[PDB]
């Protein structure tokens, strides 16, 4: 569910060099003439890194700037491609998708019928840390209240609202990378004015990579 | 980039109703058209400007007058409702975000001070909420002791709702608990097209 | 299916009066470029000794070659032109691959291909010995004093991409692998 397979997602520290896989089956493959890579950074555009093709091994760049650091190989008997980069920094966070294109004549153009469903590579000098959940309280009808998930890294964040129960109201925003090098999200719900003195109003909030599992409540304070 | 520029970055518009993506390439090569849902590969729908992909439906078509490339979408469905981008060979368009037109809602204005529990941190984090309005364009300023304060918040605008259509914003002003003793008033003024005045939330440091 | 390609095209068809430039799509740099040749360029190796084994191609020939080539480049790129060494690839388009007599032989066209010709009279930058090896797999090498002799009647080249690489053009061999 389904072709073509790319290589897992990761944090890479500035000045590095990553190694981005992508790999299909024979019949997929013996069909392909080239495999280029393209990138997309979020609040940006599709970009094309290069390509490379299946048969002769050749090469070509997007700019001078990708010659110089992107190396894009292909091993023919394990149906495989490769794009290696040097240099890594944060103008390279991205999230480097790879596409086929099959053997075609001159003029119609480039057709990628085929995509992987992308790498996302996060170029972060930071360490893992564990997220700092603070609580949103209220103070006519409608009252909002909600949690703030500071200084976290690296993504995701899984943000409930009373185990489940409570679905009805509630927006959870994309996180923002801050001056430090860690991330910030909050978490609110819409509910009366009325409901807040009987209903219990807990947030389940859960950090996966530092095995962080919180679950604060919030009521209105004084 | 020269060529290849696309236009309107943004399309609204309702079920039934159809669509017109224009792609303009400084050249005459032929035009590729892919759909792309946020978090998802893209989908190929057309090449070679006029041709539609094995298991594209009849609903979507690619045309050409001169250096206009255009993609049409009849009889729009839900599914239909996502962002497009075409490539005339190795270049890519700026893109085009189809979205649920629906009526004019201004948003609802909510404020959040600094938990005591962040206060024993160090750091002291205002948060602003707007909920539930259209269009997407509306803009957030923060005052302090009525100074405009900008090169010190954040802010984070949520996708559109598939039960009503609207759009959530959240902003966050970050301060130091000791530039927060400083000043008394905090305020966040929120403009939008929905609103013929602007809103001004604000409270009063420490009193409750 | 086995493999196919070179750098430089030998003992084929040449152009009847002007250099020729063949290819599927011009603007697309996914499709190989093909150059014919006007006057044939002489190709001479030898293999005197242990592990001594070049290639040598005439200097006034191949700048007069080139320069000439940059100007039908022109008629299609009214733009600076650069001639460089490939980036990737396998050996066959890296390296110029024949094989000579009884032996495959694998050189370099490091020289051939850096030079820059500008808008005007076309200029260089201010004989040619290509390196070359042959395979040690199977078996140990075949003392001197062989002999090759052939003629360059064109070339396979491969235009760079991008917008971001504005100023001149840039060309590369290998392809590409089916010829005219
Ligand atoms: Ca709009």
């Amino acid at each position: 569910q389904v072709q073509l397979v790319q290589s897992g997602s990761g944090v890479k520290k500035p000045g590095a060099s990553v190694r981005v896989s992508c790999w299909t089956s024979e019949d997929i493959f013996e069909r392909t003439e080239l495999i280029h890579w393209v990138r997309q950074a979020p609040g940006q555009g599709l970009e094309w890194i290069g390509w490379v093709k299946t048969v002769t091994g050749a090469v070509n760049f997007g700019s001078p700037d990708f010659r110089q650091r992107v190396s894009l190989t292909r091993d023919r008997d394990l149906f495989t491609a490769h794009m290696d980069i040097r240099g890594l920094t944060q103008g390279d966070t991205a999230t480097y998708f790879c596409a086929r294109q099959k053997f075609y004549t001159g003029g119609q153009g480039w057709y990628f019928d085929l995509w992987g469903r992308g790498t996302l590579i996060v170029v972060s000098s930071a360490s893992t840390k564990g997220p700092s959940v603070f609580p949103l309280a209220p103070s006519g009808g409608t009252a909002a209240l909600g949690c703030l998930v500071k200084d976290y890294f690296p993504e995701p964040v899984t943000v409930s609202w009373n185990s489940g129960a409570l679905t009805s109201g509630v927006h959870t925003f994309p996180a923002v990378l801050q001056s430090s090098g860690l991330y910030s999200l909050s978490s609110v719900v819409t509910v009366p004015s009325s409901s807040l003195g009987t209903q219990t109003y807990i947030c389940n909030v859960n950090h996966k990579p530092s095995n962080t599992k919180v679950d604060k409540k919030v009521e209105p304070k004084s | 980039e020269i060529v290849l520029t696309q236009s309107p970055g943004t399309l609204s518009l309702s079920p039934g109703e159809t669509a017109s993506l224009s792609c303009t390439a400084a050249s005459y090569g032929h035009m590729t058209w892919y759909q792309k849902k946020p978090g998802q590969p893209p989908k190929l729908l057309i090449f070679a400007t006029s041709k539609r992909a094995s298991g594209i439906p009849d609903r979507f078509s690619g045309s050409q007058f001169g250096k206009q490339y255009t993609l049409t979408i009849t009889r729009m469905e839900p599914e239909d409702f996502a962002r497009y981008y075409c490539q005339q060979l190795e270049f890519f368009g700026q893109g085009t975000r189809l979205e649920i037109r629906r009526t004019v809602a201004a948003p609802s204005v909510f404020i959040f001070p600094p938990s005591d529990e962040q206060l024993k941190s160090g750091t002291a984090s205002v948060v602003c909420l707007l909920n539930n309005f259209y269009p997407r364009e509306a803009k957030v300023q923060w005052k302090v002791d009525n100074a405009l304060q900008s090169g010190n918040s954040q802010e984070s605008v949520t996708e559109q709702d598939s039960k009503d259509s609207t759009y959530s914003l959240s902003s966050t002003l970050t301060l130091s608990k000791a530039d927060y003793e400083k000043h008394k008033v905090y305020a966040c003024e929120v403009t939008h097209q929905g609103l013929s005045s602007p809103v001004t939330k604000s409270f009063n440091r420490g009193e409750c | 299916k086995p493999v196919v390609s070179t750098q430089l095209l030998l003992n084929g068809s040449l152009a009847e009066k002007e250099i020729r430039i063949k290819s599927e799509d011009i603007s697309d740099n996914a499709k190989n470029i093909i150059v014919q040749l006007t006057k044939p360029v002489l190709i001479n190796c030898a293999r005197p000794s242990n592990n001594t084994q070049y290639c040598v191609v005439n200097r006034t020939q191949w700048n007069d070659t080139l320069g000439q080539v940059a100007i039908q480049l022109r008629k299609h790129w009214n733009t600076c032109i650069i001639f460089n060494e490939p980036s990737g690839g396998d050996l066959e388009i890296t390296t110029h691959s024949f094989n000579c007599g009884g032996e495959f032989f694998y050189c370099n066209t490091s020289d051939l291909f850096n030079s820059t010709w500008n808008i005007e009279g076309t200029a260089s930058i201010d004989d040619i010995t290509l390196p070359c090896r042959i395979k040690g797999s199977g078996a140990p090498p075949i003392q001197g004093v062989i002999r090759c002799q052939s003629n360059i009647t064109g070339i396979l080249l491969t235009r760079d991409g991008g917008s971001g690489s504005g100023t001149c053009e840039t060309f590369r061999p290998g392809g590409g692998d089916m010829r005219d």
